[PDB]
């Protein structure tokens, strides 16, 4: 009933701004299977740092508006990234099942953060192809949620024992993506930042 | 089919401004770099900048800093090359180009598998001027062989081409036209020459046709023998 | 980067093989690009890596590099592939090597033409200098003007090769005035050629 006569702002006197800008714009990101994390931290996040890089092809939000992030302190702030493809873009969300989500990169159901994802066919393609960018394909069982698998054992996909040589049956999990500019826009390479806090 | 349209040929005035486009059709804009490369008249060719597609990220040569712009519109699917004030030693051969290669590294893969086909680009202060057609007569002392030669010399016009032909097309046999070359007034000369036999010089008559399409000047010089 | 091509011109006849060099100043990847252009059409791209043309139809050209020294081969020759050749990195063309046919020295059969009453009655004078079917393109034509030679104002035109005898033709020009005709009598073209032991000279004098 009785109303407030002033509105105070207390948050902590420091000036030091986010690196969100050295994780933006690296010269190679990492691929996919041994993606990149890195903890933010003892900073200021000024979060139009990223809004005058590329127009982004998802910068999808999922717990918090996109627009209010300026006006938010956070626990802890990680930034994950990786190269994918254009149509896997949609797998990195929550309650997502395929290939990168079960076996490369998994999400949790309560996350809370941003998704964004950009096109770098630009920087990441060459005209006989990439083959520095690798996914995860064969394994046996699905992932937990923020699990990194860098893991180059020889699969069996057989009743056959397999001794580390791909023979018959024998599989390695790691397939290369094989990046070129002739491609279509689902098959170019994108460039993946993921904001968990 | 990967294609690659440019505009048509320009003449300018110097001192002014010319934008060139390139169409691109058959493949994705926005996926591949647009490259601009001159050739002078009787010279090679020349890497003036690349642009990519999908952001306008434009790349110059140290040589063509700020004499030119190079500007996209993926919309459109073309690129542009433009001059702010045109001078006289941009008389040259413009081609487009198609290219992709790694970004940090220069020395893999930066080769055009396309190109265009070129626009002309001539600047020069002078105007469309008809030529002058001057017969070339042979002599008694031109019977060398057993062959004569006879033919006409088109001088001071402007621009190119000059289409020459002989006896309305009939004769094209020892024909050689010339390359034309540039004087020091801004205007073109040419020789075309005709090598004949010596005893069908009065049973024939030889007679040379010029036409000059910017100034739509058709004239006929018969050479007669001296 | 400079980037500079080992032959400047190199003569073949139809059916050889043809290699072809291009050297670079600073070291540089695996492979260079090699491109053909026609006189009056547009470069052709043939070739930067040969394991990517590996298709059903095998290639006529081949190519090979170390970090410095590049090299293109042509295994047989048509008549289409008579050209100028460029290698190409980045930014760096090299300066071009052009192919020739390659035929028997034929001497140039030389004619002198005098200038015209209509160019005279304008106020110029134009005295050409006609070299027809000679084999290799290096010719020299010195214009003497009363046994005195001139230079600064002569003007030289040279045909391609032709597609039928496969020869080189020469158009030398010299410019003078009116007066600058009626002042002087011997006009002369002195033709230097491989073809020829002694220089062939076909004069005329003003008037006669
Ligand atoms: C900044 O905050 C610290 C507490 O973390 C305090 O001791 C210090 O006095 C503050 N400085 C200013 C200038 O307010």
């Amino acid at each position: 009933r009785v109303q407030p006569t002033e509105s105070i702002v207390r948050f902590p006197n420091i000036t030091n701004l986010c690196p969100f800008h050295e994780v933006f714009n690296a010269t190679t990101f990492a691929s996919v299977y041994a993606w990149n994390r890195k903890r933010i931290s003892n900073c200021v996040a000024d979060y139009s740092v990223i809004y005058n890089f590329a127009p982004f092809f998802a910068f999808k939000c999922y717990g918090v508006s996109p627009t209010k992030l300026n006006d938010l302190c956070f626990t802890n702030v990680y930034a994950d990234s990786f190269v994918i493809r254009g149509n896997e873009v949609s797998q990195i969300a929550p309650g997502q099942t395929g290939n990168i989500a079960d076996y490369n990169y998994k999400l949790p159901d309560d996350f809370t953060g941003c998704v964004i994802a950009w096109n770098s066919n630009k920087l990441d393609s060459k005209p006989s192809g990439n083959y520095n960018y690798l996914y995860r394909f064969l394994r046996k069982s699905k992932l937990k949620p923020f699990e990194r698998d860098i893991s180059t054992e020889i699969y069996q996909v057989g009743n056959k024992p397999c001794n580390g040589v791909a023979g018959p049956n024998c599989y390695s999990p790691l397939q290369s993506y094989g990046f070129r500019p002739t491609y279509g826009v689902g098959h170019q390479p994108y460039r993946v930042v993921v904001l968990s806090f | 089919e990967v294609q690659l349209v440019q505009s048509g040929a320009e003449v300018k005035k110097p001192g002014e401004s010319l934008k060139i486009s390139c169409q691109g059709s058959g493949y994705s804009f926005s996926s591949f770099w647009i490259g601009w490369v001159r050739q002078m008249p009787g010279k090679g060719l020349e890497w003036m900048g690349i642009i990519y597609g999908g952001d306008s990220d434009t790349r110059y040569s140290p040589s063509f800093q700020g004499q030119v712009s190079i500007s996209a519109d993926k919309s459109l699917s073309t690129a542009y090359l433009q001059w702010s004030s045109l001078k006289p030693s941009d008389t040259a051969m413009y081609y487009c180009a198609r290219t992709f290669g790694t970004y940090y590294d220069n020395t893999e893969d930066w080769f055009f598998d396309f190109w265009g086909h070129g626009t002309l680009v001539t600047v020069s202060s002078a105007s469309t001027k008809g030529p002058s057609v001057f017969p070339l007569a042979p002599s008694s002392k031109s019977t060398s062989g057993g062959t004569a030669a006879l033919g006409c010399l088109v001088k001071d016009y402007f621009p190119e081409p000059v289409t020459v032909s002989w006896n309305s097309g009939a004769l094209t046999s020892g024909v050689h036209t010339f390359p034309a070359v540039l004087q020091s007034s801004g205007l073109y000369s040419l020789s075309s020459v005709v090598t004949v036999p010596s005893s069908s010089l009065g049973t024939q008559t030889y007679i040379c046709n010029v036409n000059h399409k910017p100034s739509n000047t058709k004239v006929d010089k018969k050479v007669e023998p001296k | 980067i400079q980037m500079t091509q080992s032959p400047s011109t190199l003569s073949a006849s139809v059916g050889d093989r043809v290699t072809i060099t291009c050297r670079a100043s600073q070291r540089i990847g695996s492979w260079v690009a090699w491109y053909q252009q026609r006189p009056g059409k547009a470069p052709k791209f043939l070739i930067y890596n040969p394991s990517t043309l590996e298709s059903g139809v095998p290639s006529r050209f081949s190519a090979s590099g170390s970090g410095t020294e590049f090299t293109l081969t042509i295994s047989s020759l048509q008549p289409d592939d008579f050209a100028t050749y460029y290698c190409q990195q980045y930014d760096a063309f090299g300066q071009g090597t052009k192919l020739e046919i390659k035929r028997t020295v034929a001497a140039p059969s030389v004619f002198i033409f005098p200038p015209s009453d209509e160019q005279l009655k304008s106020g110029t004078a134009s005295v050409v200098c006609l070299l027809n079917n000679f084999y290799p393109r290096e010719a020299k034509v010195q214009w003497k003007v009363d046994n005195a030679l001139q230079s600064g104002n002569s003007q030289e035109s040279v045909t391609e090769q032709d597609s039928k005898d496969s020869t080189y033709s020469l158009s030398s020009t010299l410019t003078l005035s009116k007066a600058d005709y009626e002042k002087h009598k011997v006009y002369a073209c002195e033709v230097t050629h491989q073809g020829l032991s002694s220089p062939v000279t076909k004069s005329f004098n003003r008037g006669e």
